[PDB]
């Protein structure tokens, strides 16, 4: 996840509506909270549904 | 009576909103100032107007009239009851 | 949050501000408006 964080050409994201990404939206653990704060703000849409 | 809150256009803790030109009062505008202004008016039980100082200023008194302006001004000669804003809490602002 | 000097409003102002301080309010709202909508990434 690290690796991801510190990166930008490799998008990533996750499931909507489900338990992962509302972990990504409410980690305060900074390499994660690094990565929700890229992925909410991704274009185009880096989750699935 | 209705409060007179004196505050300043500085992001984000007063911002104009989307439709602010067909807006009125309060509604106007957004914030964290705005935000704050309504929890700390619901916390002490007053009604209030939101008024963005009209020379755009924080305050600073000139060294040769000893005049106020700004946000501070608008406290000391009366034109508001409070400021609800980014203002430093200063010496010089503590005396007056 | 400032007054007039000696206007009855100071004291329900201030605490007001430490209610919301401790109730973790002042946090949220700071991160609602610097974080939450950040365009940075």
């Amino acid at each position: 996840a690290e690796d991801l964080a510190k990166q930008t050409e490799i998008a990533y994201g996750t499931l909507d509506s489900g338990s992962t990404k509302e972990f990504f939206r409410r980690s305060k653990i900074a390499v994660y909270e690094k990565m929700w704060t890229y992925m909410r703000s991704a274009e185009p849409s880096v989750f699935t549904r | 009576r209705t409060v007179v809150v004196t505050t300043i256009m500085e992001s984000p803790y007063v911002m104009y909103k989307k439709n602010h030109e067909m807006f009125e009062g309060n509604d106007k505008y957004e914030g964290y100032c705005v935000d704050l202004a309504s929890e700390i008016a619901k916390h002490i039980g007053i009604k209030y107007k939101i008024a963005i100082v009209p020379d755009g200023k924080y305050g600073a008194r000139d060294a040769d009239t000893k005049i106020w302006n700004g946000m501070v001004g608008e406290l000391v000669y009366g034109k508001a009851e409070i400021a609800i804003a980014p203002l430093t809490i200063t010496l010089v602002r503590e005396e007056v | 949050v400032a007054t007039p000097k000696g206007s009855s409003l100071r004291t329900p102002v201030n605490l007001a501000v430490l209610k919301l301080s401790e109730a973790g309010v002042l946090d949220k709202l700071k991160n609602k408006w610097w974080y939450d909508k950040g365009e940075c990434g």
